[PDB]
């Protein structure tokens, strides 16, 4: 996953990425495999982006979706 | 025929759950920044605050009262997958003081209720794993002491549960949980365990196939002496049902009690998620909180039919 | 203290004796003990020994009672003291419903 | 007077109780009265007027009594309770 690459304002060391339909998280501190793997959409993703007014929330956007997919990662 | 007025209280960040004490003379009120606030009502009708503190390291989603039989005691539950004990000591100024906490969930714990008096000190938390835990404190001079009485696991994402409020001689205990996974199949969302003394042990009993959407929250109604159950649930639609015991046969006495499900009301007039459901003290008043900003007040009419009786918006303009 | 009692004032004598290094002795005597509000058994305490509950429930605002409380030796029933103090400032009979004029059977 | 005393108690109307009294019909008459309109004061009332000690050991009367002392309990008025 090398598409989509974007850093979390909050956390400067969260980094995201996309391939087709998945979606993985990566610690710029740690980055030697993935933190963890969303789950895979059926249409491809299309856009992702950070939130920049709220912590540790993703959007995620797909092929022809009418949707757009939030995540909280604010977890850990 | 409701209006609506602002209360002239101060808070700095976004308030994530607000709880009434017994005797609504009290409330308790959690913030985003992990805070826990308590306010008292003074005997001209204002609200003075009167304790504050950080409790988790998470963030907090619920805060609950106890019944005043056992004094004064909060329950909350924390995304940090912990649910702490608070009981207030005071020497006159307050002095809350944590007793206990349990941190037995896997994951975080989405969801903490009290069980009715009438059975005693016992507590129930539902986690995000599908996990409901049913813990009892056998001395209640003892706070710091609890014990794991029940585990039930859910196969699906535990997000709110709700206890019976019956305290009838002829009515088992009852506990539902909803969910809100949002999985492409068409699944039950809706589970409700009935305890058995014959086993001592909770077994389910129903479950609602017609809804299949995800379930934000769930609440049963006062029962006030009526003879069958009442359960608010809120999804895209606010939906009712009415749950009515069969007569068990004396030739032989089973598993759990076999009851007829019918629904009696479906709003939809939010047209958006519902995303909180409450009761009144006499269950008769249906309150309802969406994500179009608004809130809705139902209630019955002379042909027993369910209508709205307010609307109100987030700011307090009338509509 | 014995001078301050003699003079009448009370208040003074405790207060004086509450710096005497030497405790005295507890009443060797008549004790009360309560019947516990789940299990009915004799407890000696606030709280029960077997259903480690509160034994002693207020008979006006059914709380549990915990400090000073008031109680007809008569008709065996009682709770808080402002509470009570409160329902006997005009009313006669045991607020409970048991008939006793409490006030006539326990003022001495 | 039985189709009448049936439809009644049926319908749940208080005005029935001319017609069954104060028995286990009017038990049942009351029960159902309850569950339209959840009134348990005007029961529990009207209940103690004259009734026979084996119409008052019914469970439903003595569950509505206690649910109406409990309200009033939660509305602070202890010496009306
Ligand atoms: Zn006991
Ligand atoms: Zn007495
Ligand atoms: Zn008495
Ligand atoms: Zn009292």
């Amino acid at each position: 996953a090398v598409q989509g690459v974007t850093v979390d304002p909050y956390f400067h060391d969260r980094v995201a990425s996309f391939y087709e339909g998945q979606v993985a998280i990566w610690d710029l501190r740690k980055f030697e495999k993935p933190v963890l793997t969303l789950t895979e959409q059926p249409k491809p993703l299309t856009k992702v982006a950070w939130c920049p007014t709220r912590t540790g929330l993703l959007a995620t956007l797909t092929r022809d979706s009418n949707i757009i997919r939030l995540y909280d990662m604010q977890h850990t | 025929m409701f209006v609506a007025r602002s209360i002239a209280a101060d808070h700095k960040d976004l308030i994530h759950d607000v709880s009434f004490d017994f005797h609504g003379r009290r409330m308790a009120t959690c913030s985003s920044d992990q805070s826990v606030k308590v306010w008292d009502k003074s005997e001209s009708g204002d609200w003075h605050c009167t304790a504050s503190w950080k409790t988790h390291s998470g963030s907090v989603w619920r805060v609950t009262w106890a019944h005043p039989e056992f004094g004064q005691v909060l329950a909350s539950c924390s995304f940090d997958r912990t649910a702490a004990v608070w009981e207030e000591i005071v020497g006159g100024q307050s002095h809350w003081v944590k007793r206990t906490t349990l941190v037995d969930s896997r994951t975080s714990v989405t969801d903490v209720k009290f069980a009715p008096k009438h059975m005693g000190l016992m507590l129930a938390t539902c986690s995000a794993d599908g996990i409901v835990r049913i813990y009892e404190a056998p001395d209640v001079m003892n706070l710091s002491q609890w014990s794991l009485q029940h585990e039930i696991s859910c196969k699906l994402s535990c997000s709110c549960i709700s206890w019976n409020p019956s305290s009838s001689r002829a009515h088992s205990p009852m506990i539902a949980v909803g969910s809100d996974d949002s999985s492409p199949n068409a699944m039950a969302k809706v589970q409700i365990f009935e305890y058995n003394e014959n086993t001592r042990k909770y077994a389910k009993a129903e479950t609602l196939m017609t809804v299949t959407d995800p379930v934000h929250d769930i609440a049963f109604a006062p029962n006030l002496g009526r003879s069958f159950h009442i359960l608010a649930i809120a999804t895209k639609d606010v939906r009712i049902f009415t749950l009515k015991p069969v007569r068990k046969e004396l030739t032989s006495s089973g598993g759990p009690t076999k009851f007829e499900i019918h629904i009696v009301a479906q709003f939809d007039n939010h047209n958006s998620q519902v995303w909180r459901v409450s009761w009144n003290i006499t269950g008769t008043v249906l309150a309802s909180s969406g994500d179009d900003g608004c809130v809705r007040l139902w209630k019955a009419n002379y042909m027993d039919n369910w209508k709205c009786t307010g609307i109100l918006k987030g700011n307090g303009s009338p509509v | 203290g014995e001078i301050l009692y003699r003079w009448g004032l009370r208040e003074k004598r405790a207060e004086v004796l509450k710096f005497v290094s030497c405790p005295p002795d507890p009443h060797k005597g008549i004790e009360f003990g309560v019947y516990c509000s789940h299990c009915r058994s004799e407890v000696r305490g606030t709280q029960c020994a077997i259903c480690k509950g509160f034994t002693f429930q207020c008979a006006i605002c059914h709380v549990a009672v915990r400090g000073s409380s008031n109680f007809c030796l008569t008709c065996g029933h009682g709770g808080h003291t402002s509470h009570m103090m409160e329902w006997f400032r005009t009313q006669e009979v045991c607020p409970t419903g048991c008939g006793c004029h409490c006030l006539l059977e326990s003022t001495f | 007077i039985e189709k009448l005393t049936n439809e009644m108690k049926e319908a749940g109307n208080l005005e029935g109780i001319l017609l069954t009294g104060l028995t286990k019909d009017g038990v049942d008459l009351m029960e159902s009265y309850v569950d339209r309109t959840g009134d348990v004061q005007t029961a529990s009332y009207c209940m103690l007027q004259g009734s026979p000690l084996d119409v008052l050991k019914d469970e439903r009367v003595q569950y509505w009594i206690e649910n109406y002392r409990n309200l009033l309990d939660a509305w602070r008025f202890w010496h009306k309770r």
